[PDB]
């Protein structure tokens, strides 16, 4: 099992998906189309402000 | 380039700490498993293995 | 002064090279769901209008 943790903006919280394209989705982290597993997202505006 | 955050930023610009779990469930030696109690092993009898 | 829903503000777009990647800073973008045209490789399409 592999876990990867980072931070992204709200408009791109759904940008991370297998085969998505944009800035992050193709330049900083992509998920392969056959990726199995899932992503976890929550707001950290209280702390990262 | 700078990726600063301000608490005055609204939804879609607040920081979103994202963690993704990647699995590799396939025919390969198992190391991570759930909390299923292993029972005694039986042979030559039809059993839901 | 965005128009009310009952009288929506329609705009004509003419000959132009429109980059659908610089607009990402123009709004919070709470939801960016899209139909048959995915926004991912949207900058590689030519439209009648
Ligand atoms: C619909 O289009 C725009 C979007 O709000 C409104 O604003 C003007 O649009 C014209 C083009 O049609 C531009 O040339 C102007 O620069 C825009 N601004 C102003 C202040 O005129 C337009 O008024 C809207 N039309 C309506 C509501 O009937």
């Amino acid at each position: 099992v592999y876990a990867d943790s980072f931070v992204i903006r709200g408009n791109e919280v759904s940008q991370i998906a297998p085969g998505q394209t944009g800035n992050i989705a193709d330049y900083n982290y992509k998920l392969p189309d056959d990726f199995t597993g899932c992503v976890i997202a929550w707001n950290s505006n209280k702390l990262d402000s | 380039q700078s990726y600063g955050f301000r608490p005055t930023y609204g939804v879609g610009h607040q920081p979103y700490r994202v963690v993704v779990l990647s699995f590799e469930l396939l025919h390969a030696p198992a190391t991570v498993c759930g909390p299923k109690k292993s029972t005694n092993l039986v042979k030559n009898k039809c059993v839901n293995f | 002064r965005f128009a009310s829903v009952y009288a929506w503000n329609r705009t004509r777009i003419s000959n132009c090279v429109a980059d659908y990647s610089v607009l990402y800073n123009f709004a919070p973008f709470f939801a960016f769901k899209c139909y048959g045209v995915s926004p991912t490789k949207l900058n590689d399409l030519c439209f009648t209008n």
